[PDB]
């Protein structure tokens, strides 16, 4: 088929990049990063090791508090406030790239992260009350 | 027929691996050179799980644990000798005389009474001080002028006298996701498929005792007395025998020595040997002549299995080398003994006492060199009082010459650790397993 | 794989008691039962009994209840999954009506319903 | 009951070992591995700590990109290509051990890891399209 | 609304604290804990970094072997042995705080952790047998 | 923004004479002085 | 040719060839190293 490679679809449309997410997901913790000798290269490599797991788990932490654990494409119950981006679907997924999309959605990325957070807290509270009978 | 891949997390399958092994110890609290105070406290329940039906391959001569322990102990000594006194001012001309003559002819020069000029707390004023030095720590100039043995080859660093040389049991543990596999076979060779296998979080208590020829305070076999070499038919591979019964040895330095501190600078103090209280006697070791002959016969019986029921094997003393390897060198209460072993290995055995013991004359060194590098030597400060240690000989380090003859030796520090880590093996866990079954998602 | 070599095909006369050996290779001798089967000429083939090279547990037909001794000695580790073994067979009140070819066959699976089933056989031995 | 212990069923059949997976799962991150003193034993222990979490997460990462997050026995949609192993079910789960099974499946372990990877990427894309109405 | 803050409902009732779990969940890995210089403050901070991820994953490990991965309120199949606490529901969730509750349930916290562990191992074995047709 | 969250209804036990923070700060400051005086001049020639 | 402000004379011009212009350097003097013991374990390598 195609298989562009790691970040190979960085310039492709959002919909086309949304079909090769495993390509980036698997390289978020591996690479080349057995004794711990504290030389100038050893201290350098140890930090490179702790830094990878740290950043990897911070993304999985947010993915957990949203109810999206172990997911690449999860859907939510947070509606799209058009003040975030009034662009239409066809001019988003068949037009923009993820890089320029993140550039314009950047202001509201912290707002959306809160709506996904409490929506998961209330949804799990709803599921518990439904299983109380 | 309809079979799909099914993923299993936590499958009992492992692969050989090399990893960093941390140290575990038991509660005893001064501070030993082995820094056992910094090790994680060992569980009072040393959990051992037996792996039924498992049969693992071992190879003590490729084991990575011995190569790792070899570097750890050397690093522990390097770590402990860093902040201690540099005795470079001691490399000065020494005016030496024998201390208290008239005993037994050429045994009075074995320890000297040496006086020398030394730096004080004031950089512009000298002091004339004296110290007692053993003969193996000095050499002549060619007059009665001497110098320390190390002054032309190595710099010297005296051990901080608050540190203890007494070995403390060290437990080696593998990190999470790894495992230690022990070979429970009571007649295990060292290599090959060990049938009985069990897994442990940590190894047993291993005392880091560095000795030559005779393996001290070690572990014992449960059956017979094993003999381990990688190529026994090769005469250049050291034979590591391991007793099942402990043949006891009593070593002592009867000279009651006094430690005199000498200020060689601001904050710097050299611990000299004051004098000797009472008799100037000979340091030595005893070992029961009966038990040593019986245990030396068991080694002969097991050596027969590799050379024939009819052949004749003989024991001779060391054939040369450095002083540390030609003698039973070890550490007893602080001082480093160097014991002649011609009385232990002087026997010829055919194809097919009881009261007294055999004694071993030991000489004593204070300036002992590092085994690996050259240019690095340690000064063992003088131990006060009378020294006497009681320990077990639990193994040997022999050497064949190519009817048969076996002599000791072994200046390699990792041959000591092989005698204790031969049972253990490091493997990594791989808990992801895929296998077919008629189960499909959704 | 798996091989089961049997003893020699020598003959004796009634009243005696012969021993039949079965040497295994290419598989872990402890993991599977060892069955003894008899193919007489004046009868249909008969299952004599199996034994556990691991647990020592034995089970023989009531026709051989107090007449047969089944023994095996411990295996020898060759590799991690390979060992060599041996199984033994004896008869007590022996006559000449027990004449025929004798086989040794190891079990099928290590678990399930057909655990001890004779799956891999030997070349057989002729008797009296 | 039985309870053989950690790796206690390493020599048991695959089906019998497939009933004690929690026994190995819980020891993949604990053990004995409070200040960070950088002595010879301290550096040694720190590496032992980072090494455990690193290897633990690499297994959970693969378990995530397969849609098996937080699972001990998950089923997939990747059929068993008989060229991997033509052995039958009864002679696999009532006969082999996991050790010797991994020994013969070792060549295709990277092939199977790819089929489980893109099967999860396409399945999550299918679930999104089904919830688009 | 309210929003008491991190641990803000530590003195509130168990039911009231059971509505602000995301407030504590998000601060279990972040904070302020880029080169690795091994100074007295650098070694101190590195340990602070490894210690956070270590403790965070040990809680997620137990949450995984219970079938509660990525959950804040998951329900189980382990019934409440009244010998643990004979208190009634109304006098637990509208009365006690989580601190004093953990103080009295402390003895049986290791007992319950085992019942949740094997209940998940047997449940996943049941789900596999149900999908075998 | 030095965030401080008030823990309403909470009542905690304190013991400044067993506090570990003081034992930790005691060693940190001493280590900071040790770290800073390592690479500086040894005045052993001044002892004259 | 690379500089951050080429119009500025105080920013170094970094030119990068496409063809390598070879250079051969040598010290033809056949020197001998003589070791000198300046202390225990310390040796200064002089020019013989
Ligand atoms: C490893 O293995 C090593 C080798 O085996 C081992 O080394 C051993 O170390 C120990 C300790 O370090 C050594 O033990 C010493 O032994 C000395 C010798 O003792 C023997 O000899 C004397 C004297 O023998 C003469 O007299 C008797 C009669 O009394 C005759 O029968 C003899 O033939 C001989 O007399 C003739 O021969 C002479 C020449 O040959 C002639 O000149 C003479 O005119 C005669 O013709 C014996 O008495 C001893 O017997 C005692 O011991 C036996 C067991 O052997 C027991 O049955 C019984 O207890 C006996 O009493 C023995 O046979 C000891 O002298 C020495 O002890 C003295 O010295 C130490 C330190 O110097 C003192 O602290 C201690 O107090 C002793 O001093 C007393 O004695 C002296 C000498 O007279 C007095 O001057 C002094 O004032 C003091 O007197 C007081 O005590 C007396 C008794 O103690 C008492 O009689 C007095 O009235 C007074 O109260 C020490 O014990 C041993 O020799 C080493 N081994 C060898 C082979 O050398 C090592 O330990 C092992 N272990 C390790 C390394 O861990
Ligand atoms: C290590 O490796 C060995 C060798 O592979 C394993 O031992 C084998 O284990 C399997 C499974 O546990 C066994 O399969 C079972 O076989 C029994 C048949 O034995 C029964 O019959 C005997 C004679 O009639 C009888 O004496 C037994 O009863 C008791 O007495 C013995 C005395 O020693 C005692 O040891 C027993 O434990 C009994 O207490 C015995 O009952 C058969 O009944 C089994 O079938 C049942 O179970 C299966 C599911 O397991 C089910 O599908 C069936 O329908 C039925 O319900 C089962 O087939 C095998 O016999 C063992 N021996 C071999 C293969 O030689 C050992 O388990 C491994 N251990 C580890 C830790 O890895
Ligand atoms: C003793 O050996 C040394 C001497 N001096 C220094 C030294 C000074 S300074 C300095 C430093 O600051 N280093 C930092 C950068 O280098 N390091 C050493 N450092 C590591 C050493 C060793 O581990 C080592 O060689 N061993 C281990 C001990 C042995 C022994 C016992 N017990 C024994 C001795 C004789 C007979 C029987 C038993 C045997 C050999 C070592
Ligand atoms: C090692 O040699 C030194 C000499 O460099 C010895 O030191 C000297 O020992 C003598 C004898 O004990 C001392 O003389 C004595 O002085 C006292 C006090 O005035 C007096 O009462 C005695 O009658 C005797 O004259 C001398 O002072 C001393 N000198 C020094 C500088 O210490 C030392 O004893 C020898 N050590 C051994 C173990 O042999
Ligand atoms: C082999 O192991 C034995 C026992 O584990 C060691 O014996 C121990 O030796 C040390 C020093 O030789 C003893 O310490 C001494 O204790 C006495 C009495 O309190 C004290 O006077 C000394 O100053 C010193 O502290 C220790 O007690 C002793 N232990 C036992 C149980 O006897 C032996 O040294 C070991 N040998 C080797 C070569 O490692
Ligand atoms: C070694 O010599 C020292 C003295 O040099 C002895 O120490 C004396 O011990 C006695 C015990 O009976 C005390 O009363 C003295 O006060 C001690 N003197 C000093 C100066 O410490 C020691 O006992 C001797 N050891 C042996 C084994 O003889
Ligand atoms: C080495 O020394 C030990 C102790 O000093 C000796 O063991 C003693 O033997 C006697 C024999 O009568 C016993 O009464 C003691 O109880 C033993 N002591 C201990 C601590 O066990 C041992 O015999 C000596 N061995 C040699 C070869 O000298
Ligand atoms: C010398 O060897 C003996 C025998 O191996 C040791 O004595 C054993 O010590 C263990 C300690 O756990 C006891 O459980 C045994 O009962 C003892 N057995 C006997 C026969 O005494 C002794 O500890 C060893 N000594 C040294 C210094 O290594
Ligand atoms: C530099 O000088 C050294 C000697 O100072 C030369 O080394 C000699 O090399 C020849 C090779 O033909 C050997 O046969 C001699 O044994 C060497 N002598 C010594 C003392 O090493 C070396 O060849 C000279 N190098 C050049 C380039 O002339
Ligand atoms: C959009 O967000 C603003 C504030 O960010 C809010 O006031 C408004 O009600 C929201 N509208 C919709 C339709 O969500
Ligand atoms: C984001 O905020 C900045 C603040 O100056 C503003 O200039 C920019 O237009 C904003 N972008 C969006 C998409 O709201
Ligand atoms: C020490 O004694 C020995 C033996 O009597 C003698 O040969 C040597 O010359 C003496 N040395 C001194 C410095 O007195
Ligand atoms: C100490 O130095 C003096 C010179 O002042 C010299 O005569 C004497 O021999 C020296 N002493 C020793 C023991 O070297
Ligand atoms: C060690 O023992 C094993 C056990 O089978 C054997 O195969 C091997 O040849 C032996 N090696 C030596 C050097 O004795
Ligand atoms: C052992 O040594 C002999 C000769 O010393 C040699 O022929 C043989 O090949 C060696 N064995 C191994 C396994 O290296
Ligand atoms: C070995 O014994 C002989 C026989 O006396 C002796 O000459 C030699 O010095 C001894 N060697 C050692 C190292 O003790
Ligand atoms: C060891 O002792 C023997 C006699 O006991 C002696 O011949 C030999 O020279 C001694 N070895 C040394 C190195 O002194
Ligand atoms: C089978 O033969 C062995 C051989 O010693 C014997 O010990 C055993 O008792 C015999 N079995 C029976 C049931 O007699
Ligand atoms: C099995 O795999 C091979 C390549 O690995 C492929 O060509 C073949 O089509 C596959 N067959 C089935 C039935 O999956
Ligand atoms: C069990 O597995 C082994 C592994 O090689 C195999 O040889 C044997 O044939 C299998 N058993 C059956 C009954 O297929
Ligand atoms: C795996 O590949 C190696 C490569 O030489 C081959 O020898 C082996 O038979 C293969 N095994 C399987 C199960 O395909
Ligand atoms: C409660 O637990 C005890 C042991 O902890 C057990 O014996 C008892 O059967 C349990 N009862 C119920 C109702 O779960
Ligand atoms: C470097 O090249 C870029 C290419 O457009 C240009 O915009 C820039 O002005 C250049 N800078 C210099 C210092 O030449
Ligand atoms: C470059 O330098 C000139 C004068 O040297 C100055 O006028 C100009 O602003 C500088 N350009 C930049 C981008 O700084």
């Amino acid at each position: 088929a195609v298989f562009l490679g790691f970040l190979g679809a960085a310039g492709s449309t959002m919909g086309a990049a949304s079909m090769t997410l495993t390509v980036q997901a698997r390289n978020l913790l591996s690479g080349i990063v057995h004794l711990l000798k504290l030389t100038v290269w050893g201290i350098k490599q140890l930090q490179a090791r702790v830094l990878a797991v740290e950043r990897y788990l911070r993304d999985q932490q947010l993915l957990g508090i949203w109810g999206c654990s172990g997911k690449l494409i999860c859907c939510t119950n947070v509606p799209w406030n058009s003040s975030w981006s009034n662009r239409n679907l066809s001019e988003i997924w068949d037009n923009m790239t993820w890089l320029q999309w993140d550039k314009e959605i950047s202001n509201y990325t912290q707002i959306i992260y809160g709506l996904l957070e409490e929506s998961q807290n209330q949804q799990e509270k709803n599921e518990q009350d439904l299983l109380a009978l | 027929e309809n079979l799909w891949v099914t993923v299993y997390y936590g499958v009992p399958v492992w692969k050989d691996a090399e990893t960093t092994l941390f140290c575990a110890s038991d509660a005893k609290a001064k501070h030993n050179v082995w820094a056992t105070h910094a090790c994680v406290p060992t569980d009072p329940n040393p959990q051992e799980i037996h792996l039924e039906n498992v049969t693992e391959e071992f190879n003590m001569w490729k084991n990575n644990m011995v190569e790792q322990m070899h570097t750890d102990i050397i690093s522990l000594w390097d770590q402990s000798l860093k902040p201690c006194v540099k005795l470079t001012p001691l490399c000065v001309t020494l005016q030496c005389t024998n201390v208290t003559n008239a005993i037994t002819d050429d045994m009075r020069g074995e320890l000297k009474n040496c006086s020398f000029n030394m730096t004080t707390e004031l950089r512009d004023k000298k002091q004339k001080v004296y110290s007692l030095f053993y003969r193996l720590d000095v050499v002549q100039i060619n007059n009665k002028e001497y110098r320390l043995i190390n002054c032309n080859t190595s710099a010297i660093t005296q051990a901080c006298p608050k540190v203890s040389f007494e070995p403390i049991p060290i437990h080696y543990c593998a990190p999470a996701g790894f495992a230690i596999l022990k070979c429970k076979d009571k007649k295990f060779n060292g290599t090959g498929p060990c049938p009985s296998v069990s897994t442990v979080q940590c190894t047993h208590g291993i005392k880091p005792v560095v000795s030559t020829q005779l393996l001290l305070n070690g572990s014992l076999a449960e059956e017979e007395v094993m003999i381990r070499s990688e190529n026994i038919t090769n005469n250049a591979k050291n034979i590591l025998v391991q007793f099942n019964t402990p043949v006891q040895i009593n070593c002592t330095r009867p000279n009651n020595n006094t430690r005199k501190s000498i200020r060689i600078g601001p904050g710097q103090a050299f611990y000299a040997t004051g004098d000797i209280i009472g008799d100037i006697r000979q340091a030595h070791c005893n070992v029961s002549k009966a038990t040593w002959n019986e245990t030396l016969g068991k080694v002969v019986k097991q050596l027969r299995k590799h050379f024939g029921n009819n052949t004749i094997i003989r024991f001779a003393n060391s054939s040369g080398g450095d002083l540390e390897v030609t003698t039973h060198s070890f550490n007893c209460g602080g001082e480093f003994f160097y014991c002649n072993t011609s009385g232990l290995f002087n026997s010829t055995w055919i194809s097919n006492g009881s009261n007294d013991s055999i004694t071993l004359p030991c000489r004593i060194k204070q300036i002992i060199n590092m085994w690996q590098r050259i240019g690095q030597a340690m000064y063992a400060p003088p131990i006060q009082g009378v020294i006497r240690c009681v320990s077990n000989i639990t193994g040997l380090i022999l050497t064949r010459d190519g009817t048969e003859t076996f002599r000791p030796g072994g200046g390699d520090m990792r041959d000591n650790w092989r005698s204790e880590l031969y049972k253990y093996k490091v493997v990594k866990i791989e808990p992801l397993g895929v296998a077919p079954t008629r189960c499909k998602r959704r | 794989q798996g091989q089961l070599v049997q003893s020699g095909a020598t003959t004796t006369k009634p009243g005696s008691s012969v021993k039949i050996s079965c040497k295994t290779s290419g598989y872990r001798f402890n993991f599977y039962h060892i069955n003894w089967i008899r193919q007489t000429a004046g009868r249909g083939p008969e299952w004599m009994g199996w034994i556990s090279p691991y647990s020592g547990d034995k089970n023989l037909a009531p026709a051989f209840q107090d007449r047969v001794n089944m023994t095996t000695d411990t295996e020898v580790p060759v590799t991690s999954f390979t060992s060599t073994g041996a199984a033994y067979m004896e008869i007590r009140n022996l006559t000449s009506d027990d004449t025929g070819t004798y086989f040794c066959a190891k079990g099928l699976l290590r678990d399930g319903s057909s655990t001890w089933l004779p799956y891999l056989w030997g070349q057989g031995t002729l008797l009296t």
